C-alpha cells in the first residue's frame, strides 16, 4: 500500500531520523516528511494465504455456467444459488470450494 | 530423474522408528522452509519494542542501529520436522 | 450485453459479430474481425418471465414455413437466424454459454435396456437454466 | 407447439445447405475481395 | 512485456518493455512518463487497479526505485531516442522528435496514430502489465496458446 | 534500510539446518528381498529403505 | 452386473471427491492434494473396467 | 480430460464437474455407441496415440 | 572495472572515425571519453541507466 505525496506525488523512502529517534517518510523531488504512524517498513512472506478470496464479483450468480447447488445459506437461506472453488493457480491451491449466496455473496466452506 | 535408492543398517532397516530418525537426518530442510512470515519493524529503542506481538515475551527475556528484522515462522513445520526454535 | 444480443437477434446486428461478456475479469468483449470461425445454435428461451423459459424459440410454424419456401405474412434459414430462433457463435463466445446436447435434455427426463447407449449422469448442478 | 422431431432438425440442416452449401466460405471471401479488398488497397 | 529477474536472483524484479525498431529495451516506468504520465502517483494508479494487492505494488516497486533518474517527458523520450536504431548523431534537435515519432506511431497502431490520445495507450499498457503481473501472481491461468 | 532486506534476502536462503545438501525429499520406501534362512531355503524378509 | 458395478464405481468416486472437497481426504506422500486425488480417481475407474 | 474451456471440459456441463463422464469416462462399451462427448473424448485418445 | 571503449563514434573537431573512446566510469558517476587524433576528452555525469550512446549524445550537444 505504497503511496505518494499530495503536492508532489513522488513516492515516500522511509528515512530514520538520527535525531530524533522517529522514523519518517520523506521523498525526494520535494521537501515533504510526515510522521511513520506504525515501525512496520517491509513485510515479506513465504507462506502466503492471499487471493484465495479476491476473486469475488457481482455478477457470478446470473451466469448459467456456474453449477447450482443444495447448500444452506446462513444469510438467505436460499435453495437456488452456486459455488466456485479457488482461484490460486499455486500447486498447494486445495479444493475448499467457495459456496456462494445470491444476495450476500459470503464465501464459507462445508468442511 | 536424480534419485537414489539407500540401504538402512539391517537393525534400522526392520526398525520403523529409527527409520524414521535417519530419514529425518538427511532430509536438507533449510530455514526457508520453516520461516513463515518476514516483517521489518523500525524499534527506535534498542532496550524495548513497540510491538504487541512480543513486547510482554521480549521485556520478560531481558531481565546500535534501531533497525530490526523481525520474522515469523510456522509451528506445524517446526514440529513436523522435529527440531525446537 | 441483453440490448446488444437483442439488437443481434433482430438482425440489427451482423450476426457474425460476437457478444462475449467476461464475468470474473469484469470484462466485456465484442469482436468483428475477418477470419473468425462461427456455427449456428438453437435459441432456447431462458429469461424467466414467461413459460418458454427452457423451451425452444423455435416453432412447428417455422419448419411448416421452411418446407413451404414462403412465409405467410422466399423464407430460408436466413429468415430463421434473422427472426430470434437461431444465432452464430465462435469458440470465444462459446466460452460462456451452457447448452443442451439434443432437445430432449431441454425437458429433465424420468427403461434400463441392456442394448443402448446411456445419457451421461449430469448431476453435479441439480438445478438447470 | 409440440416437441421438436429429428426430422425438424434434418429439415433445418436441409434448408441451411440450401441456402449456403459446401464451399460457401471460399466464394464469399473471394466475392468480398473483389468487391472491396482489391479498391482498397489502392 | 518481459518481466526480468529470478527467484531472490537478479536482485529486483524490475520490468523492461520492449519496442519496435530499437535494439534495447526500457523500463516501464520510462516509457510512461515519456508518453504523458510522469508522475508516480497516476503511473501506479493506472497500472493497478488492486491498491490492497500490495505484491502489486512491492513487485513494480523495483521499477518505481530505477524509475528515478527521469522525471519528464523530455529526458524520457530522448533515453528513447537515444536507442533508436538509428544513426548515430541525431543530437537533441531531431531525436526527441524520432522519439516522439516511434511513440505516437508504430507502437500499438491498431489503437490510434494521433496526437492528444495517449490516454488511451497508456490505459491499455496499464491494462497489458496488471494482466502480466497477475498471472505473474498465479491468480489466473496463462492463456492456451493453442486455444 | 536497504541492507536489512539484503540480510534478509541472504539469510531466507543461505542457511541448512539439517540434511545432506542437494536432497530435496526422501521417501520411506519398503523393501522385499531373498535372504538365505537356517535351513539353507531362500526366505523373502521385508526391509525398511 | 456391470451395470452396477459401474454405479458403485461412480458412487465411489462421488464420495471421494465429497472428501477432497472437504480437507479429509489423507494427503499420499511425494504427491500433493491435486495429483494424490487424480492418482486415486484414476486407479478406482481402472478398477471398475 | 483437461479443463480447454473455463473450468470445465466442454460447455455443455456446467463449471467444475469432476465425476468420470465430466472428465473422460466413456461409461457405453461399443456395441452399444458412445454419447457424443464421450465420442469426441475418444477422438482426442486416439490422435494422441 | 574501467572499460576502454574504442566505439565506431566519429569526432566533431579532428575529422577522423573511430579516433574515440567513450570510457565509462560509473564508480563515481562520471563520463570520461578519449579521442585518439586531437585526445579531446569530455566529461559528464553518469547513471546506471547511461551508455555510451548517450555520453556520446551529450557529448554532441555540449559542443553545440
Ligand atoms: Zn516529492
Ligand atoms: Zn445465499
Ligand atoms: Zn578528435
Amino acid at each position: 500500500s505504497f503511496r505518494f505525496c499530495l503536492e508532489c506525488n513522488n513516492m515516500l523512502y522511509p528515512k530514520e531520523d538520527k535525531e530524533n529517534q522517529r522514523l519518517l517518510y520523506s521523498c525526494r523531488n520535494c521537501d515533504y516528511t510526515e510522521l511513520a504512524e506504525d515501525p512496520k517498513v517491509y513485510r515479506h512472506e513465504l507462506i502466503t494465504n492471499i487471493g484465495e478470496t479476491a476473486g469475488i464479483v457481482d455478477d457470478i450468480g446470473q451466469d448459467p455456467t456456474l453449477p447450482r447447488s443444495d447448500k444452506e445459506c446462513p444469510e438467505c437461506h436460499s435453495r437456488d444459488c452456486v459455488f466456485f472453488q479457488s482461484q490460486q493457480r499455486r500447486k498447494d491451491t486445495n479444493m475448499t470450494l467457495f459456496y456462494v449466496c445470491l444476495n450476500c455473496k459470503k464465501t464459507f466452506r462445508d468442511e | 530423474t536424480p534419485a537414489l535408492t539407500v540401504y538402512l543398517d539391517r537393525e534400522i532397516a526392520l526398525d520403523i522408528e529409527k527409520a524414521k530418525v535417519i530419514q529425518s537426518s538427511i532430509e536438507y530442510t533449510t530455514l526457508k522452509n520453516v520461516t513463515s512470515a518476514t516483517e521489518i519493524y523500525y524499534d527506535p529503542d534498542p532496550t524495548s519494542t513497540v510491538i504487541e506481538e512480543d513486547f510482554d515475551t521480549v521485556e520478560a527475556y531481558f531481565s546500535q542501529s534501531p533497525w530490526l528484522l523481525r520474522l515469523e515462522l510456522d509451528r506445524a513445520r517446526m514440529l513436523d520436522k522435529q527440531l525446537t526454535m | 450485453v441483453s440490448t446488444m444480443r437483442d439488437l443481434r437477434r433482430s438482425g440489427a446486428i451482423s450476426p457474425e459479430v460476437s457478444i462475449i461478456r467476461d464475468i470474473r475479469e469484469r470484462e466485456f468483449k465484442i469482436f468483428t474481425d475477418v477470419g473468425r470461425v462461427y456455427r449456428p445454435l438453437f435459441i432456447v428461451e431462458d429469461d424467466e418471465s414467461k413459460d418458454n423459459k427452457g423451451e425452444l424459440r423455435i416453432t412447428k410454424e417455422h419448419i411448416r414455413k421452411i418446407q413451404q419456401g414462403y412465409d405467410d405474412d422466399v423464407y430460408g434459414w436466413s429468415s430463421l437466424v434473422t427472426s430470434g430462433v437461431i444465432e452464430y457463435v465462435d469458440g470465444e463466445e462459446e466460452e460462456t454459454i451452457m447448452i443442451a446436447m439434443t432437445p430432449e435434455d431441454l425437458q429433465t427426463r424420468s427403461l434400463n435396456d441392456t442394448a443402448k447407449r446411456i445419457k451421461p449422469e449430469m448431476s453435479t448442478s441439480s438445478h438447470h437454466t | 407447439d409440440d416437441t421438436i422431431t429429428t426430422e425438424d432438425c434434418w429439415t433445418v440442416i436441409s434448408a441451411f445447405f440450401e441456402e449456403k452449401g459446401l464451399v460457401s466460405q471460399q466464394l464469399d471471401s473471394f466475392d468480398e475481395f473483389m468487391e472491396t479488398s482489391i479498391q482498397d488497397l489502392v | 512485456i518481459k518481466l526480468y529477474g529470478r527467484e531472490d536472483k537478479g536482485t529486483g524484479r524490475t520490468i523492461k518493455a520492449t519496442l519496435p525498431y530499437v535494439k534495447q529495451d526500457i523500463p516501464i516506468v520510462i516509457v510512461f512518463r515519456a508518453l504523458g504520465v510522469v508522475p508516480d502517483g497516476e503511473i501506479l494508479q493506472h497500472i493497478c487497479y488492486d491498491e490492497n494487492d500490495w505484491q502489486m505494488l512491492e513487485m513494480l516497486k523495483p521499477c518505481i526505485e530505477e524509475g528515478f533518474v527521469i522525471q519528464d517527458k523530455e529526458v524520457a523520450l530522448d533515453f528513447i531516442g537515444r536507442r533508436g536504431s538509428a544513426a548515430l548523431g541525431i543530437r537533441r534537435e531531431k531525436r526527441i522528435q524520432y522519439a516522439k515519432d516511434i511513440l505516437q506511431k508504430e507502437l500499438l497502431p491498431h489503437i490510434t496514430q494521433e496526437e492528444g490520445f495517449e490516454t488511451r495507450k497508456t490505459f491499455f499498457l496499464g491494462y497489458m502489465v496488471n494482466r502480466l503481473l497477475l498471472c505473474a501472481l498465479e491468480r489466473k491461468d496463462q492463456d492456451d496458446r493453442d486455444h | 534500510d536497504q541492507m536489512l532486506k539484503r540480510i534478509e534476502a541472504h539469510m531466507l536462503d543461505l542457511i541448512a539446518l539439517r540434511g545432506i545438501p542437494g536432497i530435496s525429499k526422501v521417501y520411506m520406501v519398503k523393501h522385499k528381498v531373498s535372504v538365505p534362512d537356517e535351513s539353507g531355503e531362500y526366505k523373502n524378509e521385508e526391509l525398511w529403505a | 452386473e456391470i451395470t452396477h458395478a459401474i454405479s458403485s464405481a461412480k458412487e465411489q468416486v462421488q464420495e471421494i471427491i465429497y472428501k477432497a472437497q472437504h480437507n479429509e481426504l489423507e494427503l499420499k506422500p511425494g504427491m500433493t492434494l491435486r495429483e494424490s486425488f487424480e492418482g486415486e480417481v484414476s486407479r478406482t475407474l481402472n478398477d471398475a473396467r | 480430460i483437461a479443463f480447454g474451456f473455463a473450468d470445465r471440459s466442454l460447455p455443455h456441463f456446467t463449471k467444475d464437474d469432476f465425476s468420470p463422464e465430466s472428465k473422460g469416462f466413456v461409461e457405453n462399451s461399443y456395441l452399444r455407441g458412445l454419447t457424443p462427448q464421450e465420442f469426441f473424448f475418444h477422438a482426442m485418445a486416439g490422435r494422441e496415440g | 572495472i574501467k572499460q576502454k571503449l574504442e566505439t565506431q563514434f566519429t569526432c566533431l573537431f579532428c575529422n577522423h572515425d573511430n579516433s574515440v573512446v567513450c570510457t565509462l566510469d560509473k564508480k563515481n558517476s562520471i563520463g570520461l571519453l578519449e579521442c585518439k587524433k586531437c585526445n579531446l576528452s569530455f566529461q559528464a555525469p553518469i547513471n546506471s541507466l547511461s551508455q555510451p550512446i548517450d555520453i556520446y549524445s551529450d557529448w554532441i550537444d555540449a559542443c553545440e
